[PDB]
């Protein structure tokens, strides 16, 4: 029942893995326990097709809580996607990064988020400013140890006020979690 | 809608 | 249109030679916690290459790819004598499965720029590649920064994938 | 500060789901519908339900519940305005939003629920700008998505340059059983349809009372706009300075401003109704509808609803002008007049029966509520004066307007 799905998923044709992952997140929509098919969609993730990678990021976001040890095979792909010339796929990878709620993963993700805060193109900056708050939701002292807050306050003094608005939102999110020290 | 418009002036100098 | 792996202990220059076969550059690469997959179209065969890193927490996650696996390339660590023993142990733990049984073997002596790195005969005797039944194995000395020995290994791989002219 | 935007159906199962923070478990929506059916039978229904530490902000669409769960002290009005904007975005991608649209377009709806909100914060919800890289048919995000002018994509070129305006009135009214007016306010809404090329800086001009008192024309007819709610696009600091309406319009239909003022003028359509409800026998409706406005105007397709009892039978309708259909679904008569000229006074007599065995429960008294529509006429008397198209390129556009008077909740209570 799922074995044909995995066999069609471990193919090499575009139209096979694309219909495979659409069938997967169609079964995820109706509420079927598709958590056991985790490490086979991760193999067919690195594609240049962008309508497909949103579905795989969706699967990585809805099923990293249930499979915490299996989700270690994604960090290289996110830190690869956070250097691509397309800014949409960078901000897509960045807002996919923080929602993965695994404590063992956030220790490696601090460097590309640090780079994307210092990016030029403001779309990925207004994504990464909220992703800082996503990361502070998981481990608060890790973000203070990495020193993102002093970099986060520098986007408040930036122009192009959407990055300013998301940075003020994230800072008000983090300062609510602090004891007001 | 079967209703028709009325043009307005531009500058109102 | 064949899949192929690149496994081995970490910091062995394997994603370096992967992106050297991909583009032809020597890129700055982090220690690969996850994995890389690209393809290299070469001699009318798309070499779909599956590099997996060699960190301690990601070695047991190699069995999740071993369902429907066709080929294998193992890359040694010639310059770390204290870790090549546990690299051989991870290899024989990988070679102790009846699931990956049809794959060919291809060993790359990598990072051949230091004088301390061994030749293409001593690594075989340290690993014991002769006593591996049903393993059509072959060794190759590869220098990562120059790119030598890579196309020869790909050509022997093409002679192993198809068994015809 | 939402946590998980859920979209349910009328049975309570999940049509589509999208969590952001993980502070609310994905099985917490299973406690929504039993809690709603529990609160339904004690009159303590609320848009904010409560399950321990998980609150359920929800709205009701056609067949859909857009539950947005939260755990902490969420900014509630943020969540509800987000949910109605999500409704508007889905109804701008989809011609209707029903159960048949979620399970057939899940390719794009997960993308939208990933794009509109991250970590519980709305960040990009203008649907027309969002049509440019999230399509059902991908390039870089346009510069309009990041720039300060975030509702108008530069590079749109049309053949003509048409500026359409619809200054649509909506008379609210509430007349008590005594025959006196309790509340009478007009909620008007200028609704534009812009077909312009370039980056225009329009300057709409009204006959505002404050602008004329600060101008010096304080003896002509000027509307006292008691409150104005402009769109995002209007420069609000410049409006607070000198009542000036300056903006860069979006591309397509939108609602520019929503003015709201009171009315010391008589109601437009008056419903003088009498009810001879004899017990157990019958009921007579010697209702009349006079039009208090000017003789020239022509109220199109009005529908004067009058609520009847629940169990009426054998109708008889002695009218003068305009037919009567009897709708027992809503349990009311719909005295539909096709064209209702001003100054006239039309009489209508409805006559039902009533069952001789009495009812078991009470009935309730809904109000007489008309559905009128008057073109080319404003009750408020607002007059747009000018519309200065300002473009760096330089052309002449054709600004068109039309005035429609509608109803809002034009209710008249019964005895
Ligand atoms: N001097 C020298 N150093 C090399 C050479 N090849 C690889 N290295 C070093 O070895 C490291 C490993 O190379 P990579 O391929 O980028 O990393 P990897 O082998 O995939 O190891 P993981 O990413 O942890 O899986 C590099 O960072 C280099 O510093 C080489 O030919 N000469
Ligand atoms: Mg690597």
């Amino acid at each position: 029942e799922i074995f044909e799905l995995k066999a069609e998923l471990n193919s090499d044709k575009k139209e096979k893995k694309k219909e495979a992952v659409k069938k997967v997140i169609a079964s995820m929509t109706v509420g079927k326990d598709v958590s056991a098919l985790f490490p086979d969609v991760v193999n067919c993730m690195q594609t240049d097709n962008l309508e497909l990678k949103k579905l795989v990021y969706l699967y990585l976001m809805n099923y990293a809580k249930s499979q915490p040890d299996m989700a270690i095979m994604a960090v290289n792909t996110f830190v690869k996607d956070c250097e691509d010339p397309n800014p949409l796929i960078r901000a897509l990878a960045v807002r996919t990064m923080g929602c993965i709620r695994v404590d063992k993963i956030t220790e490696y993700l601090c460097e590309p988020l640090r780079k994307c805060l210092k990016d030029e193109d403001p779309y990925v900056r207004k994504t990464a400013a909220v992703c800082v708050a996503k990361l502070h939701d998981i481990n608060a002292q890790l973000v203070e140890d990495q020193g993102f807050l002093d970099t986060l306050k520098d986007l408040i003094s930036d122009s192009n006020p959407m990055v300013v608005a998301n940075a003020v939102a994230a800072l008000s999110e983090i300062a609510e979690s602090h004891p007001s020290s | 809608t079967s209703y028709d418009y009325c043009r307005v002036p531009m500058e109102d100098g | 249109e064949m899949r192929i792996l690149m496994v081995g202990l970490d910091a062995a220059g394997k994603t370096t030679i992967l992106y050297k076969l991909k583009l032809g550059e020597i890129v700055t690469t982090i220690p690969t916690i996850g994995f890389n997959v690209e393809t290299v179209e070469y001699k009318n065969i798309s070499f779909t290459v599956w590099d997996v890193g060699g960190l301690d927490k990601i070695r047991p996650l190699w069995r999740h790819y071993f369902q429907n696996t066709q080929g294998l390339i193992f890359v040694v660590d010639s310059n770390d004598r204290e870790r090549v023993n546990e690299a051989r142990e991870e290899l024989m733990r990988m070679l102790a499965e009846d699931e990956l049984r049809d794959a060919v073997l291809l060993v790359f002596a990598n990072k051949q720029d230091l004088p301390n790195a061994m030749n293409a005969a001593e690594i075989t005797d340290k690993l014991g590649l002769h006593s591996l039944r049903h393993r059509n194995w072959y060794i190759q000395a590869t220098c990562a920064t120059s790119g030598d020995g890579l196309y020869e290994g790909l050509d022997w791989l093409s002679n192993q994938l198809r068994n015809q002219k | 500060s939402a946590s998980a935007v859920y979209v349910l159906d009328l049975k309570g199962k999940v049509l589509i789901c999208r969590n952001y923070r993980g502070d609310v478990d994905m099985s917490e929506v299973e406690h929504f519908m039993p809690i709603l059916m529990e609160k339904e039978e004690e009159g303590m229904l609320s848009p904010i339900l409560a399950h321990g530490g998980v609150r359920f902000m929800w709205i009701k669409h056609n067949n859909l519940y857009l539950v947005a769960t939260s755990k902490k002290n969420a900014c509630v009005s943020l969540v509800f305005s987000f949910l109605y904007k999500v409704v508007q975005v889905f109804s701008e991608y989809f011609k209707e939003l029903e159960e048949e649209s979620i399970r057939d377009n899940f390719v794009i709806i997960y993308e939208l629920l990933d794009e509109l909100m991250d970590f519980g914060y709305p960040q990009t919800t203008d649907s027309k700008i969002l049509q440019e890289y999230i399509t059902q048919e991908a390039p870089r995000p346009p510069a309009t998505v990041t720039n300060a002018v975030s509702w108008r994509s530069e590079g749109i070129k049309y053949r003509k340059n048409e500026v359409f305006l619809d200054v649509i009135e909506a008379v609210n009214l509430l007349v008590s059983a005594n025959g006196n007016v309790l509340r009478s306010e007009i909620v008007g809404s200028i609704k534009m349809r812009v077909f312009l090329s370039g980056m225009p800086e329009l300057r709409l001009g009204l006959n505002d009372k404050v602008l004329f008192d600060n101008t010096g024309r304080g003896k002509s007819k000027s509307v006292e706009l008691e409150d104005v709610k402009f769109h995002q696009c209007v420069r609000l600091s410049r409006f607070e300075n000198d009542r000036t309406i300056s903006f860069i319009p979006p591309d397509g239909e939108f609602e520019l401003m929503s003015y709201r003022l009171n009315t010391h003028v008589k109601p437009l359509i008056w419903i003088e109704s009498v009810i001879e409800k004899h017990s157990h026998s019958r009921i007579e409706y010697m209702v009349k509808a006079k039009s208090q406005f000017k003789r020239r105007s022509t109220a199109n397709n009005v529908e004067i609803h009058i609520p009847v009892p629940n169990d009426a039978d054998s109708p008889k309708f002695k009218t003068t002008v305009g037919s009567v259909k009897w709708v027992p679904e809503n349990s009311e008569i719909v005295w539909s007049v096709k064209s209702f000229p001003g100054g006239k006074e039309y009489l209508m007599r409805a006559h039902f029966g009533l069952p001789s065995v009495e009812a078991e429960d009470k009935e309730g008294k809904p109000p007489i509520s008309v559905k009128f529509e008057i073109p080319y006429f404003t009750t408020s008397g607002i007059q747009v004066r000018y519309l200065k198209i300002i473009e760096k390129s330089g052309y002449q556009a054709l600004p068109w307007v039309r005035y429609i008077t509608q109803n809002g909740d034009y209710q008249l209570r019964t005895q």
